[PDB]
RNA sequence: UUGACCUCAAAUCAGGUAGGAGUACCCGCUGAACUUAAGCAUAUCAAUAAGCGGAGGAAAAGAAACCAACCGGGAUUGCCUUAGUAACGGCGAGUGAAGCGGCAAAAGCUCAAAUUUGAAAUCUGGUACCUUCGGUGCCCGAGUUGUAAUUUGGAGAGGG
RNA sequence: GUUCUUUGUAAAGUGCCUUCGAAGAGUCGAGUUGUUUGGGAAUGCAGCUCUAAGUGGGUGGUAAAUUCCAUCUAAAGCUAA
RNA sequence: UUGACAUUGUGAAG
């Protein structure tokens, strides 16, 4: 991570003396707690499963995980929301 | 404390026992007037993090507004003009409905101050709301020091003039490249940019 | 119309509140243990560790809550009457969860009067007297019985569904004909 | 209206732009409203210099980076290596910034530097209300200047190995070029 | 029968508050066409005039879900500049910002989310008195469906 | 500048060790329609439909999958020149 | 005017 010295290449740039800043807590705002984690489980249970979330699990067992996929992507936005909803789904069917 | 379960159990808001509280609620808000008094907060903990107190002085509204678009109210849908303004039907309001319900409980109260509302419920034809307001007069509110800030004249009508949460995001009041037409006012900067400075030893 | 739609179980399990004769017995228990009045907080003052460690109920929703949590309350009253039922929905739940008994009472009025309030909602008791150990004990074999020992069946059952007085004698027409 | 041999103009002037022009007929008079406002200020607040401290910065951008001037405010980090609070040094006149980080050591350094050199250059008046009488200086900065450090003595040795700069710079922008298709073939194989 | 609670009413009940005017400047909504393109419909005029709602001595904005790619900068506003530039456009007529750099002025902050639980520690009103932009005693009421103290991410909290 | 009250077994700041560290939802985001912007596979705003996560989320001016990095901390609030 | 989605729940058969 160091610089090379000149102004072009891959790490160009001035060689200076480094220093490690303290890290900032509003790095962590996205962090799990044990007390979050307790109401969230608890929740869970409670609340039960949504109406596309059980359409969700019923792909994966009878139409593979591929599918469920591109299902999820479609009621959620984005691709990468979609594969975190199927992973969640998969734990549910697996404690079952 | 139990906000932290409240606050995670209204996000499941498709689950079973959220579904049939939405329903009986929605009926009785529909029978109830267009706007009326609501004794308590049907979210108490949504009201707690929107500046919401349990003491004399605060009071809670509830309101209901109709859905869709913003039909041109011109006679017949003639517009007399250019074919790109014969647009009648497909038309948006550029305020939220959240803000049109703030702005009607704002009349009916004249007395009060509006701090925050907040989503409760809809169905196809209307959307509901509650709307959290400051009484200025009433003394345990003057004799405050975290609220008194209301009292000051320069924020009567705050809703009207869009300087509430939901109005300063119709405004387009946020940092950065996004927000460039917007950040400081539209129409304030719109003057800035269209405005010939002279001085006196021309430049 | 709240009876006429189907119930989900998580709501239908407050349709179940406690007898008439066990209900007394606990208000008797904790009608023994009233929060110190106004009048009675004066003549402690004046007179003030100069006082005894005092027993009493604990009140107040994210007070008690919060006992739950910690393993601290003995027993917890649970009341019916909360219109923004998300309140107190999660309590059964949690007290089953934490392995602290729980009852659902009929009045959240009658809970109120015995903490000196107009309503209270939810009541719980943490430390009781030695003299009346055995009286607690007997109650929460009794109201467990009723409330924990169930959760698991009352959880999967749902509630409403019941037609109106001139409907139900429509189908029992039909039915039998 | 286009003739003759002429530059394409572009003068924007198809609004009601004589409606909006701002002819600054007061500048005389505003400079004399800041200079009334600077010295009944001065008179007004303390014998205190009008101004807080500011720390020397690094300019961003590589058009500018080889030039320091004065930042917003000193680190958390510089105002605890100088032995005081945060809190303690906004009364004493010191601009504190608590979302600018320290990665350089030079500055570092220098702004430690320019703290300790300001509270051994000041009387602060204890809170009992004798106050003795001092003269107001009014500019801290003119007191505490910002200079460019220094980057290379006036006259040194040829040391020259034979290898080309030029040389230099081209295989250097060659390697980053190439980089991910090279990696890409290793991977392959 | 009696007494609470919840919700909803009434009173020329006790004390208050809103309307209208002004509107140069300020915060929003709504919204044209003449005109230009040598015609004309997209475009332009213009996110303008007219219409409607709401403030102050200023308003608004404001202590980053920012800018950056640098050896990094560091709330907001304004001036000089960037720049008639990147970009948009029957790519026609025309339109058109932003980061850096210098300067003016500089100021920071607090709620929600935690059990005071060996003690609702908080507050409106009434009444008597007083050193009356308020204070004290007392009495009802509000409030545990949460009023104070404590902590707002730069942190901070419980123990030693 | 002088003077009357001791506020207070009050309040605040600072070192080291240990366990923790709660942070805003019909909202973010996505599709579509209209309007708007210099913002161009779409700058902001609004209607309807769908609707999240917690080593997460937003942004990094060309759509997409995959792998990294940088940078802030939204959906609550006040504030002179 | 026609279709789709939302308002929109409950039970049975082909
Ligand atoms: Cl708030
Ligand atoms: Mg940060
Ligand atoms: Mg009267
Ligand atoms: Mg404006
Ligand atoms: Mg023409
Ligand atoms: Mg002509
Ligand atoms: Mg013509
Ligand atoms: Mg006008
Ligand atoms: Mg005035
Ligand atoms: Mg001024
Ligand atoms: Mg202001
Ligand atoms: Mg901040
Ligand atoms: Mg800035
Ligand atoms: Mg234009
Ligand atoms: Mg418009
Ligand atoms: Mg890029
Ligand atoms: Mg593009
Ligand atoms: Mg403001």
């Amino acid at each position: 991570t160091v610089k090379t010295g000149i102004a072009i290449g891959l790490n160009k740039g001035k060689k200076v003396t480094s220093m490690t800043p303290a890290p900032k807590i509003s790095y962590k705002k996205g962090a799990a707690s044990n007390r979050t984690k307790f109401v969230r489980s608890l929740v869970r249970e409670i609340a039960g499963l949504s109406p596309y979330e059980r359409r969700l699990i019923d792909l994966i067992r009878n139409s593979g995980e591929k599918r469920a996929r591109k299902v999820a992507k479609k009621r959620l936005g984005s691709f990468t929301r979609a594969k975190a909803k199927v992973e969640e789904m998969n734990n549910i069917i697996a404690a079952s | 404390g139990a906000y932290k379960y409240l606050e995670e159990l209204q996000r499941k808001k498709q689950s079973d026992v959220l579904r049939f509280l939405q329903r009986v609620r929605v009926w009785e808000y529909r029978q109830k007037n267009v706007i009326h008094r609501a004794a308590r907060p049907t979210r108490p903990d949504k009201a707690r993090r929107l500046g919401y107190k349990a003491k004399q002085g605060f009071v809670i509204y509830r309101v209901r507004v109709r859905r869709g678009n913003r039909k041109r109210p011109v006679p017949k849908g003639a517009t007399y003009g250019k074919p790109t303004n014969q647009g009648v039907n497909e038309l948006k309001y550029q305020r939220s409905l959240r803000a049109t319900a703030e702005e009607r409980v704002g009349r009916r109260a004249a007395n009060l101050r509006v701090l925050n509302s907040y989503w409760v419920n809809q169905d196809s034809t209307y959307k509901y709301f509650e709307v959290i307001l400051v009484d200025p007069q009433h003394k345990a509110i003057r004799r405050d020091a975290r609220y008194n800030w209301i009292c000051d004249p320069v924020h009567k009508h705050r809703e009207a003039r869009g300087l509430t949460a939901t109005g300063k995001k119709s405004r387009g009041i946020n940092k950065g490249h996004k927000f460039n037409n917007t950040k400081a006012g539209r129409r304030k900067t719109w003057k800035r940019q269209n405005t010939l400075s002279l001085w006196r030893y021309r430049k | 119309l709240s009876i006429r739609l189907k119930v989900p179980p998580t709501i239908a399990q407050f349709q179940y509140t406690l007898d008439r004769n066990t209900a007394a017995e606990t208000f008797k228990l904790f009608n023994k243990y009233r929060p110190e009045t106004a009048a009675e907080k004066k003549e402690r003052l004046t007179k003030e560790d100069a006082s005894p460690k005092p027993y009493a109920v604990k009140y107040g929703l994210n007070h008690v809550v919060a006992l739950i949590e910690n393993k601290k309350a003995k027993l917890v009253l649970i009341a019916n009457d909360v219109d923004p039922i998300e309140l107190v929905v999660f309590l059964p739940a949690l007290c089953k969860k934490m392995g602290v008994p729980y009852a659902i009472v009929k009045g959240k009025a009658r809970l109120g009067t015995l903490v000196n309030q107009k309503t209270s909602a939810v009541a719980a008791l943490t430390e009781v007297r030695a003299e009346d150990e055995a009286a607690l004990a007997k109650l929460v074999s009794t109201i467990d019985a009723n409330f924990a020992d169930k959760y698991d069946e009352v959880k999967k059952h749902w509630g409403g569904g019941i037609l109106g007085n001139k409907a139900q004698a429509k189908m029992d027409k039909r039915a039998k004909n | 209206a286009i003739s003759k041999n002429l530059p394409i103009l572009k003068n924007h002037f198809r609004k009601h732009w004589q409606e909006r022009v701002k002819v600054h007929f007061d500048q005389a008079g505003k400079k004399v409203s800041r200079r009334n406002a600077r010295a009944t200020r001065a008179a007004k607040i303390a014998p205190r210099p009008l101004d807080l401290l500011r720390p020397v910065v690094r300019a961003p951008t590589v058009k500018y980076n080889r030039k320091v001037r004065a930042g917003r405010g000193f680190t958390l980090a510089e105002v605890k290596a100088a032995g005081l609070t945060a809190a303690y040094a906004r009364t004493i006149g010191i601009a504190v910034d608590h979302r600018r980080q320290n990665r350089n050591q030079e500055i570092f350094d220098a702004n430690v530097q320019r703290l300790k050199e300001y509270q051994s250059k000041i009387i602060v008046f204890p809170r009992n209300g004798k106050a003795p009488e001092a003269e107001q200086v009014l500019s801290a900065a003119a007191t505490f200047p910002i200079a460019q450090p220094a980057t290379d003595v006036e006259a040194r040795a040829v040391q020259d190995n034979g290898e080309s700069a030029f040389r230099t710079l081209r295989l250097a922008r060659s390697e980053k070029k190439f980089r991910g298709i090279r990696e890409k073939r290793a991977r392959e194989k």
